[PDB]
C-alpha cells in the first residue's frame, strides 16, 4: 500500500533488449492477457519517451491450457541494485519431500515505485514490423523481477507467520515467484497439507530430494577383458586421476604391451587385479577439498547420452563437482532433442535453487541458432538461467555413461 | 468555430547531465535574411513558432536553401533517446490482398502536433539582422520541428493514439501509418470503402487535421523501398546487371547488392564466387580481375534475371510451405509459397565461416533461418520440403553428440540429396586388422614422422617436413586408412583428431582432413578408439615416430 524506493546500480542505465519474434497465437494471447491486466491497473500504456525494453513471450504451464505471460527480466535483474540477506536453508535439500507453489499473483497487490516503473517497459510485437509494437510498463511488482520477492518479503513473513508457528517441522523457502515447502510427511498428508497452505494463502509439483544423491565413478566388473575393454578402462582411470590423486594405471597399462587385436581377450595379472581393486577403493571415497563458495558462479554441464538419457555435473572449480546426476525422464519429448534439453535445464535449475538458492550457468551441447530458435517453445518455469554453447564434442562424455 | 480536440503532448527531457544547445548563428546574405523573415513571419502567423526574449540562452543555427532549414544536430546529440519508430522494414510478402487500398496525406498534421512546453526553449533560433545593426529575431518552436530527433516517434505515437478508436470500431478495414501517409485497405465494396475513407477524414478533422481532397499522387504500382506493390502481386524494382569490360571493387559490390536484393523473389541467385573476389580488399577503387567461376555464376544470374518474376501476397487461410535445395560450395536456396508455382518469396543461405562442416548442419541452420524469417513476416512456422531422407535425418540426430531439431517437414526427391557419407562403428570390429597410429614433430626444425604398427606385423613410418604435431597425428590416421582393408580398427592418442572426426565433417579447409574423409567414404567399417598417450600402452609407439 506504500511504495519503497528502488533504483539501479550506480552508472548503469535501464535495460534496452530487443524483443524477439513471436508467433501469431502468442501475440494474441499476450494481447488478451495485457488487456485484462490493463483493466486491473497492473500495467499501463506508455509513450515514445520510454526507450527501455525487456523481452516478453507466452508459455503454457503444466496441466493447464491457459496461456501465461513470461517476462525475461535477466538484464533488468542484473542491472537492479542488490537487495538485502537471509541465509539459505541448508535443511531444505535434506528434507524428504518439497512442493513448489506459484505465489506470483500476490506480487500484483503491492504497487511499484513510480520513478522505477519506466525500467519495466516491454513490447508486444507486431507481425511483419507493421507497428513499433504495443508498449506497456508495470505499475505493481512484476513477476520475474528480483526486487519483487525482496519487497514482498515482510508481507510474506506476516502471511506465513501462523503456519510457520503451527508446524515448526516444515521448511519454507522463497525464490522469485516460487515457494518451496519441504517436510517428511506421507504423500497424502503432504498433499492435504499443501491444500491447507494454499487455502491459508488464498484468504490473505512433487519433488523428493531424499531420493537424490551424488553419483560415484564406477568401473566395470568383468570375468574376461578384451584389449578394447582394458584401453577404455585405462582411459577412464586416467581421467579420474585428475579428480582422485592416488589413481594408478601402470599395472593395467602393462597388459596392453604389444600390438594386439582390439577384440582379443587378455587375462588380468594379479598386480593388475590389485591395482584395479585399489582404484575401486579410492573411488568409493568422496573428493578431497570440495566446498561451496557463495561468491562464485555455479557451472552446470550437460551431456546427451542418447535414448533419452542425459548426464549433468554442477561444479565451481574444475574436477570439484558439487553435484552430479542423470536425467532420463521421458515426458512427451521422445522425438525432440531440444524439448528434452529444455526440460533437463529446468530440472537442474530447480535442483540448484533447492540446494544453493541460486541458478547455475549452463554449458549446452547445442548450436546457438537451434537453441535460441526453439527453447521458448518448451519453457515452463518462471525464472530463466544463463547459458553458453559448446561446439566441440567433449571426450569425457562416455566417462559419465 | 467547432472546438478542436487537443493533442496530448509527450514529455521530453535532455540526456542526463547535459544542457541545451548553444551554437553561433552563421552570417547570412541580405536576400537570405529577407527570405527567412518572410517565412518565419508566415509560420508565426500560423502558430508553428513564437518570438522569445533575450532571457533564452540557447540557440540553433538556421539556413535557407527560399526554404528554411534548421540544423538540429547539436540538440539531437543532446536529446534523450526515444523508442524506435520501427523495429524493422515490413516485407511485401506479408501483406494481405485488399480489394481497395487508399492513400491519405496527413502531412499537414505533422505541424499540428504540439511540442512539450518545457522543452520548447531548447529549439530557439536567431534570424540575423540586416548588416547586423539590430538584434536578430529570436524564435522558438511550438510544434515538432522537422529534423529534430524526437519528431517522427512522437508524431507516429500521436497519430496512433488518434487512430486507435476508429480502427477498433471498424475491424473490417486495415489502417497503416507510414511517414506522413496513411494507407487504408478493405475488401468492402468501393462505395462503402470510399465512405469509410470519408469517415476517417472526418474523425481526423475532429482533431483539426486536414487531409487533402485533391486526387493523390500515389497510385498503383506503388514504388517503395526498392519494391513494386501491385493490386494482386509484388516484385522488386527492375534489376539490371550492367555489361562491364572490366569490373572494379564498386562494380562488384553494386553487383552483389543487386543480386542479394533480387534473391528475395528470383530463385537460384548465387553470390559466392563474386563475393570471393572482395576478400580482404578494403580498397573501393581497386580493380580486381574476374575468375572463371565468377563468370559462370554471373552468366547463370543473367539467365535467371532475364525476365520479370513476381511474388504473391499472403493468404492466412492456406498453409505455408518452404522448400530448400542445395546449390554446392556451401550455398543453399529456398522458396516460400502457399500454392505450387506461385511463390510468396525466395531466398538463399550461405554456410558460416568454419574449419569443418557437413551438409546436414548447413541444412539445419538454413531451416532455423527460414523459421525465424517466416515467424517475422507471417507469424508462423512453415511446413518444410527438404532434400533429405527421413532415415538419414533419424540416423543423424539419434547419433549426433549435440541436441538438434528440425520442425515438421517432409522429404522431397530433388538432387543433390543430403546424405551421411560415413558412420563410425560403436564397437571394435572382430576380424579386422588393428592399426596403432602415432605422429610427432619437432617444434624448431618442423621435422616430423607419422606411422602405424598393426597386430599382423604391418608397419610404416614416413618422415615429413614443414609439419606440426597435429598434422602428423592426422597424417598417421590417413596412412592407416590408406593401407588397410575395407574394415579396420584404428587406435590413436590424438585428442585433436578425435575432436575433429567426432564432429562428423564431410568437407574441410585442411586437405589432409578432406583426404581422411575420402578414405572414410571408401571404407565399409571403421572403429576409432582413443587412448591416453605416454601411459605405456603397448602398440601405441611414441618412440617410433620421435626418432
Ligand atoms: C503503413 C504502410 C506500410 O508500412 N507499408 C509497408 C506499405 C503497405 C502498403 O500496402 C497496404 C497498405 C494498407 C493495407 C493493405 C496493403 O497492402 C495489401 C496488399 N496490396 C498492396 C498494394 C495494392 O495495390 N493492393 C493490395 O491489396 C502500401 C501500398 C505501401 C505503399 C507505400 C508507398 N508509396 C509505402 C508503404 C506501403
Amino acid at each position: 500500500i506504500e511504495t519503497v524506493p528502488v533504483k539501479l546500480k550506480p552508472g548503469m542505465d535501464g535495460p534496452k533488449v530487443k524483443q524477439w519474434p513471436l508467433t501469431e497465437e502468442k501475440i494474441k494471447a499476450l494481447v488478451e492477457i495485457c488487456t485484462e491486466m490493463e483493466k486491473e491497473g497492473k500495467i499501463s500504456k506508455i509513450g515514445p519517451e520510454n526507450p527501455y525494453n525487456t523481452p516478453v513471450f507466452a508459455i503454457k504451464k503444466k496441466d493447464s491450457t491457459k496461456w501465461r505471460k513470461l517476462v525475461d527480466f535477466r538484464e533488468l535483474n542484473k542491472r537492479t541494485q542488490d537487495f538485502w540477506g537471509i541465509p539459505h536453508p541448508a535443511g531444505l535439500k535434506k528434507k524428504k519431500s518439497v512442493t513448489v507453489l506459484d505465489v506470483g499473483d500476490a506480487y500484483f497487490s503491492v504497487p511499484l515505485d513510480e520513478d522505477f516503473r519506466k525500467y519495466t517497459a516491454f513490447t508486444i510485437p507486431s507481425i511483419n514490423n507493421e507497428t513499433p509494437g504495443i508498449r506497456y510498463q508495470y505499475n505493481v511488482l512484476p513477476q520475474g523481477w528480483k526486487g519483487s520477492p525482496a519487497i514482498f518479503q515482510s508481507s510474506m513473513t506476516k502471511i506465513l507467520e501462523p503456519f510457520k508457528k503451527q508446524n515448526p517441522d516444515i521448511v519454507i523457502y522463497q525464490y522469485m515467484d516460487d515457494l518451496y515447502v519441504g517436510s517428511d510427511l506421507e504423500i497424502g498428508q503432504h498433499r492435504t497439507k499443501i491444500e491447507e497452505l494454499r487455502q491459508h494463502l488464498l484468504r490473505w509439483y512433487e519433488l523428493h530430494p531424499d531420493k537424490w544423491t551424488v553419483q560415484p565413478i564406477v568401473l566395470p566388473e568383468k570375468d574376461s577383458w578384451t584389449v578394447n575393454d582394458i584401453q577404455k578402462l585405462v582411459g577412464k582411470l586416467n581421467w579420474a586421476s585428475q579428480i582422485y590423486p592416488g589413481i594408478k594405471v601402470r599395472q593395467l597399462s602393462k597388459l596392453l604391451r604389444g600390438t594386439k587385436a582390439l577384440t582379443e581377450v587378455i587375462p588380468l595379472t594379479e598386480e593388475a587385479e590389485l591395482e584395479l581393486a585399489e582404484n575401486r577403493e579410492i573411488l568409493k571415497e568422496p573428493v578431497h577439498g570440495v566446498y561451496y563458495d557463495p561468491s562464485k558462479d555455479l557451472i552446470a554441464e550437460i551431456q546427451k547420452q542418447g535414448q533419452g538419457q542425459w548426464t549433468y555435473q554442477i561444479y565451481q572449480e574444475p574436477f570439484k563437482n558439487l553435484k552430479t546426476g542423470k536425467y532420463a525422464r521421458m515426458r512427451g519429448a521422445h522425438t525432440n532433442d531440444v524439448k528434452q534439453l529444455t526440460e533437463a535445464v529446468q530440472k537442474i535449475t530447480t535442483e540448484s535453487i533447492v540446494i544453493w538458492g541460486k541458478t547455475p550457468k549452463f554449458k549446452l551441447p547445442i548450436q546457438k541458432e537451434t537453441w535460441e530458435t526453439w527453447w521458448t517453445e518448451y519453457w515452463q518455469a518462471t525464472w530463466i538461467p544463463e547459458w553458453e554453447f559448446v561446439n566441440t564434442p567433449p571426450l569425457v562424455k562416455l566417462w559419465y555413461q | 468555430m467547432v472546438p478542436i480536440s487537443p493533442i496530448e503532448t509527450v514529455p521530453v527531457k535532455l540526456k542526463p547531465g547535459m544542457d541545451g544547445p548553444k551554437v553561433k548563428q552563421w552570417p547570412l546574405t541580405e536576400e537570405k535574411i529577407k527570405a527567412l523573415v518572410e517565412i518565419c513571419t508566415e509560420m508565426e502567423k500560423e502558430g508553428k513558432i513564437s518570438k522569445i526574449g533575450p532571457e533564452n540562452p540557447y540557440n540553433t543555427p538556421v539556413f535557407a536553401i527560399w526554404r528554411k532549414l534548421v540544423d538540429f544536430r547539436e540538440l539531437n546529440k543532446r536529446t534523450q533517446d526515444f523508442w524506435e519508430v520501427q523495429l524493422g522494414i515490413p516485407h511485401p510478402a506479408g501483406l494481405k490482398k485488399n480489394k481497395s487500398v487508399t492513400v491519405l496525406d496527413v502531412g499537414d498534421a505533422y505541424f499540428s502536433v504540439p511540442l512539450d512546453e518545457d522543452f520548447r526553449k531548447y529549439t530557439a533560433f536567431t534570424i540575423p539582422s540586416i548588416n547586423n545593426e539590430t538584434p536578430g529575431i529570436r524564435y522558438q518552436y511550438n510544434v515538432l520541428p522537422q529534423g529534430w530527433k524526437g519528431s517522427p516517434a512522437i508524431f507516429q505515437s500521436s497519430m496512433t493514439k488518434i487512430l486507435e478508436p476508429f480502427a477498433a470500431q471498424n475491424p473490417d478495414i486495415v489502417i497503416c501509418q507510414y511517414m506522413d501517409d496513411l494507407y487504408v485497405g478493405s475488401d468492402l465494396e468501393i462505395g462503402q470503402h470510399r465512405t469509410k475513407i470519408e469517415e476517417l477524414r472526418q474523425h481526423l478533422l475532429r482533431w483539426g487535421l486536414t487531409t487533402p481532397d485533391k486526387k493523390h499522387q500515389k497510385e498503383p504500382p506503388f514504388l517503395w523501398m526498392g519494391y513494386e506493390l501491385h493490386p494482386d502481386k509484388w516484385t522488386v524494382q527492375p534489376i539490371v546487371l550492367p555489361e562491364k569490360d572490366s569490373w572494379t571493387v564498386n562494380d562488384i559490390q553494386k553487383l552483389v547488392g543487386k543480386l542479394n536484393w533480387a534473391s528475395q523473389i528470383y530463385p537460384g541467385i548465387k553470390v559466392r564466387q563474386l563475393s570471393k573476389l572482395l576478400r580482404g580488399t578494403k580498397a573501393l577503387t581497386e580493380v580486381i580481375p574476374l575468375t572463371e567461376e565468377a563468370e559462370l555464376e554471373l552468366a547463370e544470374n543473367r539467365e535467371i534475371l532475364k525476365e520479370p518474376v513476381h511474388g504473391v501476397y499472403y493468404d492466412p487461410s492456406k498453409d505455408l510451405i518452404a522448400e530448400i535445395q542445395k546449390q554446392g560450395q556451401g550455398q543453399w536456396t529456398y522458396q516460400i509459397y502457399q500454392e505450387p508455382f506461385k511463390n510468396l518469396k525466395t531466398g538463399k543461405y550461405a554456410r558460416m565461416r568454419g574449419a569443418h562442416t557437413n551438409d546436414v548442419k548447413q541444412l539445419t541452420e538454413a531451416v532455423q533461418k527460414i523459421t525465424t524469417e517466416s515467424i517475422v513476416i507471417w507469424g508462423k512456422t512453415p511446413k518444410f520440403k527438404l532434400p533429405i531422407q527421413k532415415e538419414t535425418w533419424e540416423t543423424w540426430w539419434t547419433e549426433y553428440w549435440q541436441a538438434t531439431w528440425i520442425p515438421e517437414w517432409e522429404f522431397v526427391n530433388t538432387p543433390p540429396l543430403v546424405k551421411l557419407w560415413y558412420q563410425l562403428e560403436k564397437e571394435p570390429i572382430v576380424g579386422a586388422e588393428t592399426f596403432y597410429v602415432d605422429g610427432a614433430a619437432n617444434r624448431e626444425t618442423k621435422l616430423g614422422k607419422a606411422g602405424y604398427v598393426t597386430n599382423k606385423g604391418r608397419q610404416k613410418v614416413v618422415p615429413l617436413t614443414n609439419t606440426t604435431n597435429q598434422k602428423t597425428e592426422l597424417q598417421a590416421i590417413y596412412l592407416a586408412l590408406q593401407d588397410s582393408g575395407l574394415e579396420v580398427n584404428i587406435v590413436t592418442d590424438s585428442q585433436y583428431a578425435l575432436g575433429i572426426i567426432q564432429a562428423q565433417p564431410d568437407k574441410s579447409e585442411s586437405e589432409l582432413v578432406n583426404q581422411i574423409i575420402e578414405q572414410l567414404i571408401k571404407k565399409e567399417k571403421v572403429y576409432l578408439a582413443w587412448v591416453p598417450a605416454h601411459k605405456g600402452i603397448g602398440g601405441n609407439e611414441q618412440v617410433d615416430k620421435l626418432v
